[PDB]
């Protein structure tokens, strides 16, 4: 009676292909199993075959193989094993010679089970230590050395440059200068202090605590100071042996002259990690100091003898690899001389997937582009629809070709009839050697893929697919007589003077001021400045691009309004843009927060982005960038050419700075896999990898330690799924026990902090978690040698399944505010725990002690009887662990936390927060974790909605053990909390919203385009009054908590 | 005006113009202020008028009604009924993506595959040919010298080492078939995807005409 009785054939559950990413040690099979059958081909031509262990040698295997020959025939045709090396093909696909002979056979990655012996070719075989760079890479590096485009070539016997100066500067003061390249020093970008953090000081002193070891080396000594926040490490380190050497036989003087000779012979260095406070800056400019201060935690440093840390220091000794009118150009003829309109023939598409049927007709739409577009799009002809489809027209686009700006693209597409689009592709109309190009181009296609319902997209990357089985697509570019180039400088600024000049002496009329004397009125002038403060996305009216462009000159005053200027300009004016390349030219500098939105995909131009870079070389810290870093890497997918401005300022960044440098290593490489960027970041990385030192081998080891990961949970989550977790950790264990796991998973440095060591694997405490994706829960020895005063086991999370990188973007955000809040007053403690993509959906997430989600509160309270779950059990549990003066301070945690959480899952939009999704500390801190869609994608079915809702259970433990919590006054401090966060972030949205913009280029379905971003310019509120925003805000807070928020601020 | 910004720029996306609210007003994506009430012809007799005749670098409006394809109980179902059909369809055309993406992945697997493959097996051609010198250079007895003791068994790893390139010229064989059928089947899915595409975008189309008529299901 349920389904009015009606059947559904269609319907069949076995198999349903219907889950309700995704090789490792050979090919087709994870595993290798632990006898194998190994072929061993000589210079004899016998295939003697040996079974070997998984796990041995190519020392033990080549010391069996020489044995075991001796039983074969041929034998005085051998000669010494010592004069002979392994060879096979890998899954990759090429003859990797097998030099490092104390690489186990499952390490090697082998396809098919074999080995070939021969003699060393190549004889500087330390040479061929790019397989080294090769492993780190993910790719071989002689597949580079095969490539025709001259662009490649060039790129990397060019971006040698920046290698070779940035070693010299490593090697400048050493070896100083090379532990501040190995061991950064880790500080905030102001000296002074927020006056919270202050406040726990008594007018300015830490209670620090210098550490010593003299032999038997056994025994360590306290010596507990207490010091200025402000002085330097030099001063502490003094103090630290006045203390040390105080005595009733050395006089006042007398200790002085030790003091001194003492002094320079140490450095500071963090307890149990390696920090090092290496040069001049205030205590508590160091983060680890401020850690210490905030925390309550006394901070232990320890004196490290210089000689023993410039010991730990190997030499870097780069080495350039292998790859090292007056010209045949003539310059041949200048783009401004060519007169004609720009025509582009489209041919023939050798194939395209569409059904004769069901598609009515199909043509190549196109249109010429820089970033936003310069002419009328022009469409082809319809012809032979869904069958063999070729074409042979010109289509000419009205702009002369003298008009084409330096970063002009034609973009295309191929559509259907009712219209949607099948493939897509976009060039570069001129070349990276600024020629306008000519001939015939050949355009293999992308798919468009997902989501993307527009026609054309120029907004995605340049060039052809690499691909070659795709939709191809003929096409002829005009040629004219003679190889073009675009103007030199000289040429351009000539002609702006010019145009400049032609102004100057123009009628009276002129469609009255339409695009355009130096009577500054007053109304204006103050237009300009309103119009300056925008927020990027504020979208202008061409009337406000007219006024802009024609104050061009008055805007060098107010240099903030840059970004506007640049879009108001029309680039499909050789005339307007001439003039603004002189303006940006003398243009005086910005604030690096300005300035990377001139690194977005709006902003293509060569000089534009020039400038940008610019801004950064000068203002930019080291601390800023690398909080930055994921933007300004996402950013060199929107750069035309290989070598360019900005790749060159964070190539040099990474080889100055190994903290930099990691993570441009691992950001580049997490990235690796999607093939639209694979070879511009392959080139980069082969780059870094040749120039950056020893730390290509701790690289190496990071490399090889992931590999390991990831094929163990690949073996977990196909074919050991359907197993109880029993069994898979029964598995589990028996697979780190292996020696090439040991091997591979203890010696090295966490890719989430390269500072924090793991050792040795406690196995005890390592585990498969309980989620569907397996994670691991790994567990190792901290091997420093004070790990005891930070933390005797380091443990990290590694999940092979999910997509971090959404995560990993929000993290930062949420770090970013937690900063603008900071310094700004506002103390609201967030917890941006740290969170890493390596890879296609594979990263590491650190784990925080001490904390449990609210489900698992209530369960431990939750009384025996199954009955419902009280709301006080958080509440109670949290004075279990805080009593006394401690309550009041853990409540005050709790409320501030829980506000700088409101406020940012508002804002940014994330997924709805439930019991699992929030936890507690039991210090009382609140956070969230798996923040899943972040920009609202969760309205594509079907508002501006409040994901931290508020429960009773919450609003308790702010109140504390209340009766009418809304009434509270904890309850309003906590509301004025909110609406001062809520504004703090609002003043600062013009980086959120670049910064979101940025990260565009990333393939994340949560940044499509710009109009995802725009859901945060409603939640902040810009096109209303800060006043109204506030109103907004207090609304939106009021209808999800049913009341509660209708109240009124006294300071505006 | 005659009542008879991001919602708007998603309203103009698909289109190859329309009024909004702040100047007062702003003609839309290409942005014209009303700035440019106080003038000619009240507001609504300026739009009908209308690019090139005052600014140098300048047919379709839109705001239909929709009754094209009366209740307000039984149209409230008819976007329960659409939005069934869009999203099932749009659970079906992402469907197909993930076997898009996979099978993509699946293929590109097999042609590095098929290289290692093809590279093995000139590691074996050559080395057939490396015996017959080395075996030839000693068949210089052929006969005598204890008759065949070393003979014999040299040929025996030649016959393996024929017979084992016989299997590995197969198992490339076997993958190349492998990668056709799934070549054809990358293809197939590509085709099924294109023709849903228009009829899931019509689809998202017919069921904003029965939500903005309109103006607990879903
Ligand atoms: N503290 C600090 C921060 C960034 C710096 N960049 C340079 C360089 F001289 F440009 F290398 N010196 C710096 C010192």
């Amino acid at each position: 009676s349920y389904y009015h009785h009606h059947h559904h054939h269609d319907y069949d559950i076995p198999t349903t292909l219907y889950q309700g990413p995704r090789s490792g040690e050979l090919w087709g099979i994870h595993l290798m199993p632990p006898r194998i059958l190994v072929e061993c081909l000589l210079p004899n031509g016998m295939i003697v075959t040996l079974e070997c262990l998984r796990e041995a040698t190519l020392i033990t295997i080549k010391h069996e193989l020489f044995k075991e020959a001796r039983k074969y025939p041929l034998h005085q045709l051998l000669q010494d094993e010592s004069s002979y090396i392994f060879v096979s093909v890998t899954q990759e696909a090429e003859r990797e010679e097998f030099f490092d002979e104390t690489r186990r056979l499952c390490d090697l990655r082998l396809f098919q089970p074999f080995l070939k012996v021969i003699e060393p070719v190549g004889n500087r075989e330390e040479k061929i230590l790019n397989r080294e760079i090769g492993f780190a890479i993910g790719m071989p590096v002689c597949e580079f050395d095969m490539v025709k485009d001259p662009e490649v070539q060039d790129f990397r016997r060019n971006i040698l440059n920046v290698c070779k100066e940035a070693v010299d500067l490593r090697d400048l003061n050493s070896p100083h200068s090379r532990a501040m390249y190995v061991y950064p020093p880790n500080v905030e970008s102001s000296p002074e202090l927020p006056k919270h953090i202050y406040n726990k000081l008594d007018k300015g002193q830490i209670i620090v605590v210098i550490w010593v070891i003299v032999s038997p080396n056994n025994d360590k000594q306290k010596y507990t100071l207490k010091i200025n926040h402000d002085c330097v490490p030099e001063q502490v380190i003094a103090e630290a042996i006045r203390k040390k050497t105080r005595s009733m036989l050395l006089s006042s003087e007398q200790l002085k002259l030790c003091v001194l000779e003492y002094q320079g012979k140490y450095i500071l260095k963090v307890c149990g990690c390696d920090e090092y406070f290496l040069e001049k800056y205030p205590l508590s400019q160091y983060k680890y100091i401020r850690s210490c201060i905030m925390l309550g935690r006394m901070p232990n440093l320890m004196l490290m003898a210089k000689e023993s840390l410039y010991s730990q220091l190997p030499m870097d000794c780069f080495t350039m690899p292998s790859y090292s009118y007056m010209n045949g150009e003539t310059s041949t003829k200048s783009l401004w001389v060519i007169n004609s309109a720009l025509r582009i023939k489209i041919l023939c598409a050798t194939y395209v997937n569409v059904n004769i049927r069901d598609i009515d007709k199909i043509y190549v739409r196109t249109g010429i582009y820089h970033g936003g577009e310069p002419l009328c799009d022009n469409v082809n002809t319809q012809r032979v629809p869904c069958s063999n489809p070729r074409w042979n027209e010109w289509l000419n686009y009205d702009i002369y070709i003298p008009d084409l700006p330096r970063a002009a693209r034609l973009c295309l597409s191929i559509c259907s009839v009712e219209h949607c689009p099948l493939a897509w592709g976009n060039i570069n109309l001129f070349d990276y050697t600024d020629t306008l190009v000519s001939g015939k181009m050949a355009l293999n296609l992308w798919p468009v893929p997902h989501g993307l319902e527009d026609l054309l997209n120029p907004i995605g990357v340049t060039g052809s697919n690499p691909n070659k089985e795709t939709p191809c697509l003929e096409l002829e570019f005009d040629w004219f007589s003679s190889v073009v180039k675009f103007p030199d400088m000289s040429v351009i600024e000539e002609h702006a003077n010019w145009s400049v000049s032609r102004e100057a002496g123009f009628s009276y009329s002129h469609a009255g001021l339409s695009n355009r004397d130096n009577e500054l009125r007053e109304n204006d002038k103050e237009q300009l400045k309103a119009i300056s403060t925008r927020d990027p996305l504020s979208e202008i009216t061409e009337q406000e691009k007219d006024f802009l462009w024609s104050h061009r000159h008055y805007c060098v005053t107010i240099p903030e309004i840059l970004p506007k200027l640049l879009l108001s300009v029309k680039w499909n004016s050789r005339d307007e843009v001439a003039q603004m390349y002189c303006l940006v030219k003398d243009w005086p500098p910005i604030k690096p927060e300005q300035a990377m939105e001139l690194l977005d995909c709006n902003y293509p131009d060569p000089m534009v982005r020039g400038f940008a870079v610019r801004c950064l070389e000068k203002y930019l810290t080291d601390d800023k960038l690398s909080q930055y870093l994921i933007q300004l890497v996402q950013v060199l997918k929107y750069e035309q050419y290989l070598d360019n401005l900005l790749v060159r300022f964070l190539l040099k960044k990474a080889l100055t700075n190994q903290r930099i440098g990691h993570f441009f290593f691992w950001h580049l490489k997490s990235e690796m896999h999607n093939k639209t960027v694979s070879q511009r970041f392959g080139l980069l990385l082969e780059s870094y990898c040749r120039a950056c030192g020893m730390y290509l081998k701790h690289l190496n080891r990071q490399v090889e330690a992931m590999e390991k990961l990831i094929n163990l949970t690949d073996i977990l989550k196909q074919e050991k799924k359907d197993e109880t977790q029993k069994v898979q950790m029964k598995f589990l264990v028996e697979q780190m026990r292996r020696p090439d796991f040991m091997d591979a998973l203890q010696g090295f440095l966490s890719p989430l902090n390269p500072a924090h060591q793991l050792g040795n694997l406690r196995l005890e405490e390592c585990r498969i978690m309980s989620s569907a994706k397996r994670p691991l829960w790994l567990n190792w020895e901290n091997p420093d040698i004070m790990s005891e005063l930070l933390f005797q086991n380091n443990e990290i999370i590694f999940k092979n399944g999910d997509d971090l990188r959404q995560d990993m973007l929000t993290l930062q955000i949420i770090r970013i505010m937690e900063n603008i809040w900071q310094n700004q007053g506002l103390d609201l403690r967030m917890l941006p725990y740290g969170c890493l993509s390596i890879g296609d959906c594979v990263g590491l997430i650190e784990v925080v002690r001490n904390s449990h989600t609210i489900m698992q509160i209530q369960c431990k309270g939750g009384l025996k009887g199954a009955l419902q779950f009280n709301s006080h059990t958080l509440h109670q549990w949290l004075k279990d662990k805080n009593k006394g003066e401690i309550y009041d301070a853990a409540i005050d945690l709790f409320t501030r936390s829980c506000a700088g959480y409101c406020v940012a899952t508002f804002i940014l939009g994330i997924g709805d927060r439930h019991n699992s999704n929030i936890m507690v500390k039991d210090d009382g801190q609140l956070f969230h974790i798996d923040f899943g869609h972040f920009l609202d994608h969760k309205k594509k079915k079907f508002r501006e909605r409040v994901p931290f809702v508020l429960t009773q259970d919450f609003l308790i433990v702010i109140s504390k053990g209340a009766q009418e919590c809304t009434k509270t006054r904890e309850f309003e401090r906590f509301q004025e909390m909110c609406y001062k966060a809520y504004l703090a972030i609002r003043q600062h949205a013009n980086l959120f919203i670049n910064l979101f913009s940025m990260m565009l280029g990333s393939g994340m379905p949560e940044l499509q385009s710009f109009d995802d971003i725009a859901y945060i310019r409603k939640t902040l509120a810009l096109d209303k009054t800060e006043q109204e925003a506030l109103e907004y805000f207090m609304k939106q807070m009021n209808d999800a908590h049913h009341g509660g928020w209708t109240t009124k601020m006294d300071w505006i | 005006s005659l009542q008879d910004r991001e919602e708007v720029n998603e309203k103009l996306r698909d289109t190859a113009f329309l009024v909004r609210d702040a100047g007062d007003y702003t003609l839309t994506n290409k942005l014209i202020k009303i700035f440019h009430p106080l003038t000619f012809s009240s507001v609504v007799e300026l739009i009908n008028h209308y690019l090139a005749q005052y600014n140098p670098k300048l047919l379709y409006p839109v705001s239909k009604y929709q009754q094209d394809q009366d209740n307000i109980e039984a149209v409230g179902k008819k976007l329960h009924e659409y939005n069934t059909q869009f999203q099932e369809k749009s659970r079906e055309y992402d469907r197909l993506y993930e076997e898009y993406t996979r099978t993509s992945q699946e293929i590109q697997m097999k042609r590095t595959a098929i290289e290692a493959f093809n590279e093995t097996i000139k590691i074996f051609e050559e080395q057939c040919q490396t015996q017959e010198r080395y075996s030839k250079e000693y068949i210089e007895k052929f006969k005598r010298e204890g008759n065949e003791k070393e003979i014999q068994r040299i040929m025996h790893n030649y016959d393996k080492l024929k017979s084992r390139i016989s299997e590995i010229i197969d198992s490339r064989r076997r993958l190349e078939e492998d990668l056709k059928k799934q070549a054809a089947e990358y293809r197939e899915i590509d085709k099924r995807m294109n023709s849903i595409k228009p009829d899931l975008i019509q689809l998202r189309k017919t069921r904003d005409q029965y939500l903005m008529w309109l103006t607990e299901w879903l």
